[PDB]
């Protein structure tokens, strides 16, 4: 949009300050859920903590109204193109909570059946660990995604944080060779 | 003139305001071509293949069609009430058997729907 | 004597007029972010939570976050929809529900920069059908909105709203036919002035809840909401709306609301007239105070419409059709006869008789409805009879 | 948008109650014929209009032209002829006055009115209301036809779920890797 | 001949480096000379698909933020006349995905360099 | 033909509980086809236990049918007690606690259900009330067993561990609160118009359908059947209970849910039972070959084996150290055999066929999950009515997918 | 009659009511005492380590979340009492399923789990 063609000056810090704080309010998660860990997602909506308190109590039904698609639960080997679907049918600016540890990396489903994390189908931003994840830790979890939208550049800032980020991911080593102290 | 072009401003401010918003919706914010994003949402579930049948391609009947057919009449029908309720008290008792008699015509057509079955369905 | 009075309406000069304009419309964009405000916070507290409080003091500014949002959103045109239709409905939506706030009387004369005008952006001879005639017009943009998605959910929810309008549009004309009787003149403010006596609520209850029903019909709102149905079309009609476009139809709805809130108190709340415990006072009807009595009574509607919203589940379209059909247009149609004969008798000195009509009337309306409620419905039924599956032995 | 602009036009001429009820009653209308063409015709399917009559298109066009060509001639100028301001009708009310002529001058055709209205019900219940003979099976009723809905082939098979195919139209593979019939529904493709 | 320019994402470098040896700069003397973009992230792959200029984008399915499976679909969505994609499966059982994302080719993990550089001709040829 | 569309209510969607994907042939609104599409949320938990030791595949069955975790616990218990010949020696005091978990985990159930369903049909607030109520029953939860879902504190043999100090309070209060919250609750829905509208005469399933289609739970039981695997084929020591088989004659989506509030409060009175017969002992059965080991304490460096026990198995009890270390490593061994054992779950007959072949891991363990059978009553409770009744009658249905898919 | 409309007087009195939703984050609720949250790795009084590396809480694991890799006790680099300790001990927090299998498997309390979540 427009407000990715604005100069980088203050101007465009400025517009990128305010999206940052009106997206990271008003952050409507998709009206999805896959196991118990919707019911804890539920839960969390329900009275005793409240989702709403964060401007993220609608749950859009549709995707297009959706901002957070937060998986919550497992997901399958049939439903991986169903959650990549619904992930493609949001519209940008998009985010993906991947709640529960089943949804980060598999969990304790590690066979055939479990796509072992979403982020084999779509970009996570968050994992949250928890089999299921208290409301608690959710909350957590969606300040911390608060906080990373907030921080979000824009445009020509946007370009230079790309670059960056990939200059920097390109060295990092794989976990597998962090041997320390290994025998 | 006057009495109306109040009406014309709030208009010419909604209609700016309106088309201002559409504009604002189709050029601020990201955009990125996908072409699972822009297909048909259908919970999820790929789209039905293009073609045309059974549905784009044919008609989706509507069950109260009835209801709809004599939603017109009665619609129509009834705003005869309005310019007799307006000048009520001038028209005086011979407007008010006159206006009491065709709403008793318009009752004989509803009971004879509704008593025939005609408000069943949606 | 004749409404609009042509002593106070058609004389604002152009900037004046103008003026009006604009404050009416900050005032419903001004409205519209406090009712999703508030209507969040209340159905919080109705469901023991506390609602938006974040963001912002107190969470004052999560709608205007909501809307900068939409506004800062991907502006989606899925492919297969009717691209210039598709993008239309939401103008079409939006335009009418302004355009049907102008003849609302938010007070009575007030002297502003030495001009004498009323505290309402305009008045019609035909006002309050112009309301209904913008509210009509409003539709189609939802139904088009639905029909040019070129997707199911969408469809389905555009049928529901030319449905829903089936359903209340009958009755809602059918409601002002009492208020114009009493009122003798479809001016609003020729309305509000006929209820400095008493307030028409007490005179026309059986058109006052005909017409609340037909409002919540009207604005697609709870235990109706056919349109959306988000726990049955996911999104209803506003499927495949994204940004700004989803926000034009919620804009929509939520001036709709005020909208018919605002006639509501118009047409049976005594308007800007200022209720009994300040009534006594002097000056509260003069003034600015109208105002602020307009604006009390349009919220104790809202307030209704966030209770309904938070106790009653939504009908099936079909039912609350039937409720149109069956008892609203039915109800509104008897007591537009009753009404008049009662009218006619108190005018020619029948008096005791009226009052026996109407009570009897109203005796047995409530009984008749009560048996559509319980007799009509019944609540038995006869056993199924076994087949080959070798069914158990029941108790 | 016809409707909606002469009734704009109605407003302008000195009838107000005329143009807001030709709003409301059209709008209305409008909606029901747009709920009949998705009945009838088709959602969103795009008619041919090839002259299916050969030689019927141009002789309409030609018919049409000259009839509105005649009728405009006929009109010629009328209003040169004096042009009445309404301003004295309409003093006491524009809905005053024309309740006064319908329910005094014209309440024999207002009655009528009530006729054509009860015409209209008797036609829509003779020839579009449907009867019992074809009244649609209750859920209640399906469900009881030697239990018809559930056991009698159970639930038909969901349609197949393939990788880069998961759509309503894709059959299910019977074991012997050929496509189930009951998979899809008869009517799909 | 024109450099052939492959994509090469994967958040592991080692698996990069592995995709690099088996695809030297010639996989095979009669076809062209081969050069490689290095992308670690998916916003980077995605911004190099758009600027278009590539013959082939050799995706990880098992890159840790973004897996190179849901890279693929979203590059064969968004990007037209875009290059043949090979995906880099962790597991047998992710064939099925791998099928899903419509990639050209699969090729499970441990790279193989010689079966990777059989598809990586036969979807060039 | 040729008019009706064929639309997927797939697996996102609000009521469809994002992995069920009903594909619904609809003519106009009506639908005259239901075809129902499961395995979104299919996870090889059946297969995957296999590769896990007894006492473990526990975490894995209460993760099938989330909902129901002490359900899934219980029944996946009673097999493996059974294969070992064991249930007459489960100490009477984790029996106990196995009925009043039971019962509690049945109202959190039927909360849920209740919730998911009034939200469905528009019952807004009821979401919020019934999981309100669910925030006290898994205080109480949490309290117990230190989760407040997926819990493994039903184990074979007995318990995990004992219940805390404040337990018995904490669900003495639940009984004293229980019935007057839910109250609220029924408020919302039972008498009222559009409630029962929306659901009386909805999604009507005859008996003879449920016993083709193999219903069972409140959906069988609106049926007027009082079938309840508790009464009839008990378990756990329900025969000492003095409780009423909720069962309804409408065969309708509103009967179900009046089955589901009144098996509310029978679970209740059932609770209180249990609290009035919950005395001091043992929650693990005394065979020290079988018996878990672990004797969990809290300390001030949180949850951990007690001092007690480390001082036992590291200190002076070789035997000890030995049964500690292989009753957790490899766990116990089952005799060979097939056992189906059923319980009466929130949704039906949670039945569990355990094969064990002699080795420390399940060689076999499927779920007849009642979900699963359940939705095969979609076609016949959905075709015919509106969608809007389809939601009811799916709602009604209350599957919980993950006791479908397993 | 007025049963029907039951629903509203609770709502409207719940309005009335102070809402229950616990503060979290600002003011975070009270989790059981038994809750199963972090796993902690403890220390004797003196410092050193509970942890011998016996992997029997990784034994435990159904989730093979914890990594565990046990290593002598040298006079000239001890960590624990005893001839092994763990040097290596890692939890995959994406794996943790919180069961609790680990601490109940521990012969030492050197793992507890903690109420942090
Ligand atoms: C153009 C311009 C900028 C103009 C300037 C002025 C300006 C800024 C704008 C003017 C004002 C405007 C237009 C503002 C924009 C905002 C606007 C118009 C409106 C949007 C805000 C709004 C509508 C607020 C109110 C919405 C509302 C009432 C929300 C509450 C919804 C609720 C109750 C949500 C809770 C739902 C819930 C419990 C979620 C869980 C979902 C789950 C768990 C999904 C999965 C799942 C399900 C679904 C189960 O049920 C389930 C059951 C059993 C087992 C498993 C599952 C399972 O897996
Ligand atoms: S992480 Fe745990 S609670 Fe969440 S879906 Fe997986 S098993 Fe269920
Ligand atoms: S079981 Fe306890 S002592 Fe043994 S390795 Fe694990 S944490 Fe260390
Ligand atoms: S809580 Fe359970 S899954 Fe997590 S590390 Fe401990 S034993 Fe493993």
């Amino acid at each position: 949009g427009l407000e990715e063609r604005l100069p980088g000056g203050i101007l465009l810090s400025t517009v990128e300050t305010v999206a940052g704080y009106v997206r990271k309010g008003s952050l409507w998660p998709a009206t999805f859920g896959l196991a118990c860990c919707a019911i804890e997602m539920m839960s969390t909506a329900g009275p005793r903590f409240d989702i709403a308190r964060f401007g993220m109590e609608r749950f859009s039904a549709t995707p297009r109204q959706a901002d957070l698609m937060i998986v919550a639960g497992r997901v399958s080997q049939k439903m991986a193109p169903v959650l990549r679907q619904i992930y493609d049918q949001m519209v940008e600016p998009k985010w993906v909570l991947a709640m529960g540890v089943c949804a980060s990396s598999g969990g304790m489903f590690n066979n055939y059946a479990v796509v072992q994390g979403v982020d084999h189908v779509v970009p996570v931003d968050i994992y949250l660990p928890g089999c299921p994840p208290r409301p608690e830790m959710l909350l957590h979890a969606i300040l911390k995604l608060h906080d990373k939208i907030q921080q979000m550049p824009l445009g020509v800032n946007r370009e230079e944080a790309i670059r960056e980020a990939e200059q920097a991911a390109l060295a990092v080593p794989p976990t597998i060779e962090l041997k320390g102290l290994l025998r | 003139m006057a009495l109306y072009t109040p009406i014309l401003i709030l208009g010419a401010i909604a209609a700016v305001f309106a088309v201002v918003s559409v504009g604002i919706a189709l050029v601020i914010g990201p955009r990125r071509f996908n072409r699972s994003k822009l297909e048909a949402y259908e919970c999820g579930i790929d789209p039905l293949p293009p073609v045309a049948a059974g549905l784009t391609g044919q008609r989706i009947p509507i069950r109260y069609y009835l209801i709809a057919m004599l939603f017109i009449v009665f619609d129509i029908e009834i705003v005869f009430l309005y310019p007799w309720a307006v000048a009520f008290d001038s028209l005086g008792l011979f407007a008010v058997i006159e206006m009491l008699l065709f709403m008793l015509t318009v009752f004989v057509a509803y009971a004879y729907v509704w008593r025939r079955g005609g408000l069943n369905w949606d | 004597m004749t409404h609009p009075d042509p002593t106070l309406f058609g004389h604002d000069p152009w900037w004046l007029m103008l003026a009006k304009a604009v404050a009416i419309f900050v005032f419903l964009l001004l409205t519209v972010l406090s009712a999703i405000l508030i209507e969040r916070k209340l159905l919080g507290r109705m469901q023991m939570r506390f609602g938006p409080n974040r963001v912002g003091p107190a969470g004052l500014l999560q709608s205007l976050a909501d809307g900068i949002k939409l506004a800062l959103k991907e502006g989606l045109v899925p492919a297969g929809v009717d691209k210039p239709i598709y993008l239309l409905a939401p103008v079409i939506s939006v335009i009418p529900a302004f355009v049907a706030f102008s003849v609302i009387p938010l007070g009575g004369a007030v002297s502003v920069f030495g001009h004498r005008t009323p505290l309402q952006l305009t008045d019609l001879p035909v006002a309050v059908l112009f309301i209904l005639a913008a509210t009509s017009i409003g539709v189609y943009g939802i139904v088009l909105a639905g029909w040019a998605s070129g997707s199911t959910y969408p469809l389905l929810g555009g049928l529901r709203s030319s449905a829903q309008v089936v359903s209340y549009e009958i009755a809602m004309g059918l409601s002002f036919v009492a208020v114009f009787l009493y009122a003798g003149t479809m001016s609003t403010s020729g309305i509000v002035a006929a209820q400095d006596r008493t307030w028409f609520v007490f005179l026309l209850l059986p058109s006052f809840l005909v017409y609340v029903v037909s409002m919540v019909g009207e604005t697609n709102r709870a235990p109706f909401d056919l349109p959306e149905a988000e726990g049955e079309l996911v999104g209803g009609f506003h499927t495949e709306y994204s940004s700004l476009k989803f926000a034009m139809f919620m804009l929509a709805e939520y001036v709709n609301m005020t909208t018919v809130s605002a006639l509501a108190t118009t047409m049976f709340l005594g308007g800007w007239h200022a209720p009994f415990p300040f009534n006594l006072i002097d000056g509260a009807n003069s003034g600015w105070w109208p105002l602020l009595w307009f604006t009390a009574k349009v919220w104790t509607f809202m307030f209704l419409y966030f209770w309904l919203r938070a106790t009653l589940p939504r009908l099936r379209y079909d039912q609350f059709m039937a409720l149109g059909w069956k008892v609203l247009i039915p109800v509104s149609l008897l007591w537009i006869m009753v009404v008049a004969i009662t009218r006619s008798l108190r005018q020619h000195g029948e008096g005791t008789w009226a009052a026996w009509l109407l009570t009897a009337a109203v005796v047995v309306v409530v009984a008749l409805i009560w048996g559509l409620a319980t007799s009509l419905r019944r609540r038995t039924v006869q056993p199924p009879p076994p087949q080959s599956t070798g069914a158990y032995p029941v108790p | 948008c016809t409707m909606i602009s002469l009734a704009v036009l109605y407003i302008a001429q000195d009838a107000p109650f005329l143009g807001v009820v030709q709003i409301v009653v059209y709008t209305g209308a409008v909606m029901m014929l747009f709920l009949f063409v998705l009945m009838l015709i088709g959602v969103d399917l795009t008619e041919s209009l090839v002259e299916t009559i050969k030689g019927h298109r141009i002789a309409a066009l030609i018919a049409g032209a000259g009839f509105g060509i005649l009728v405009i001639a006929g009109i010629g100028n009328v209003s040169v002829a004096g042009f009445s301001g309404l301003a004295a009708a309409n003093s006491g009310g524009n809905v005053e006055g024309l309740a006064a002529l319908i329910f005094t001058r014209y309440l024999w055709a207002f009655e009528l009115t009530s006729a054509l209205l009860i015409t209209a019900a008797l036609g829509a219940m003779v020839l579009a209301h449907r009867e019992r003979f074809e009244r649609r099976k209750t859920q209640r009723e399906l469900a009881i036809e030697r239990f018809q809905t559930g056991g009698h082939p159970t639930p038909l098979p969901n349609p197949g779920v393939y990788a880069r195919h998961n759509s309503v139209d894709v059959p299910a593979r019977l074991p012997d890797g050929s496509e189930s019939p009951l998979s899809v529904s008869t009517i799909l493709p | 001949s024109a450099p052939l320019r492959i994509l090469v994402y994967s958040d592991n470098p080692r698996t990069r480096e592995q995709v690099r040896l088996a695809l030297g700069k010639r996989i095979h003397p009669e076809l062209p000379e081969i050069e490689y973009v290095d992308v670690a992230t998916a916003p980077m792959a995605i911004s190099q698909m758009d600027a278009g200029g590539f013959d082939l984008a050799i995706l990880d399915g098992e890159a840790t933020p973004a897996g190179g499976m849901g890279v693929a679909k979203q590059v064969k969505d968004e990007i037209d006349d875009c290059p043949p994609i090979l995906v880099l499966t962790g597991r047998a059982d992710d064939a099925w995905l791998a099928k899903w994302s419509r990639a050209e080719a699969a090729v499970p993990h441990p790279i193989d360099p010689i079966r990777l550089s059989d598809a990586v001709v036969s979807l060039l040829r | 033909a040729g008019e009706r569309i064929v639309v997927n209510m797939g697996p996102q969607h609000p009521s469809t509980h994002g992995v069920l994907r009903l594909i619904l042939e609809i003519e106009g609104e009506i639908i005259t086809e239901a075809r129902c599409g499961i395995g979104y949320l299919h996870t090889g938990i059946e297969k995957n236990l296999e590769y896990r030791n007894w006492t473990q595949g526990v975490t894995f069955v209460t993760r099938m049918d989330y909902l129901s975790p002490f359900f899934n616990e219980t029944a996946y218990c009673l097999g493996v007690e059974k294969l070992l010949g064991i249930t007459d020696d489960i100490p009477e005091r984790a029996s106990v606690i196995r009925v009043m978990l039971m019962e509690l985990n049945r109202i959190s159930s039927h909360l849920v259900a209740l919730a998911t369903g009034g939200m469905e049909l528009g019952a807004m607030s009821a979401m919020f009330y019934g999981f309100r109520e669910r925030e006290e029953i898994l205080r109480v939860f949490e309290s117990i067993t230190g989760l407040r879902m997926n819990h493994a504190y039903i184990r074979p043999g007995g318990l995990a561990a004992d219940l805390p100090d404040d337990a018995i309070t904490q669900v003495r209060r639940l009984v004293e609160i229980l019935p007057k919250r839910l109250k609220d609750l029924e408020d919302l829905l039972n008498e009222n118009y559009i409630w029962k509208a929306r659901t009386v005469g909805v999604g009507y399933l005859d008996l003879t359908g449920c016993m083709a289609l193999g219903i069972t739970g409140p959906i069988l039981r609106s049926t007027g059947l009082p079938h309840d695997l508790r009464k009839a084929q008990p378990y756990c020591g329900y025969e000492n209970y003095e409780f009423d088989v909720i069962t309804d004659d409408r065969c309708d989506s509103y009967g179900r849910y009046i089955i589901r509030v009144k098996e509310m409060h029978e679970s209740v009175k059932i609770v209180e039972q249990c609290l009035a017969r919950l005395k001091p002992g043992p929650v693990m059965i005394s065979d020290k070959k079988l018996a878990w080991p672990a004797d969990l304490k809290l300390g001030p460096d949180g949850l951990g084996n007690s001092p007690e026990h480390i001082a036992k198995i590291m200190g002076r009890s070789m035997e000890g150290l030995i049964h500690h270390f292989k009753l957790v490593t490899e766990g116990i061994r089952v005799p060979p055999g097939q056992v189906y054992v059923a319980v009466e779950s929130p949704r039906g007959e949670l039945g569990v066929h355990m094969v064990s072949d002699g080795g420390t891991r399940p060689y076999r363990v499927h779920y007849r999950d009642p979900s699963f059978t359940n939705l095969q009553a979609v076609a016949a409770t959905c075709e015919g009515g509106m969608v809007a009744d389809a939601i009811a009658a799916v709602a009604s249905i209350d599957p919980v997918m993950g006791g479908v898919d397993r | 009659f007025l049963d029907a409309l039951a629903g509203f007087a609770v709502t409207l009195g719940s309005m009335f009511k102070k809402p229950i939703t616990e503060g979290y984050p600002e003011k975070p609720g009270p989790v059981a005492p038994r809750y199963h949250g972090r796993h902690q790795l403890n220390r004797y009084p003196d410092g050193l380590e509970k942890c011998i590396g016996c992997e029997l809480c990784a034994w435990a694991c159904p989730a093979d979340a914890i990594y565990v890799e046990g290593a002598d006790n040298t006079a000239d680099e001890r960590y624990s009492p005893g001839e092994r300790y763990g040097r290596v001990y890692q939890i995959n927090y994406l794996r943790c399923i919180g069961c609790g299998l680990c601490i109940e498997a521990c012969p030492t309390r050197a793992l507890t789990m903690t109420t942090e979540y």
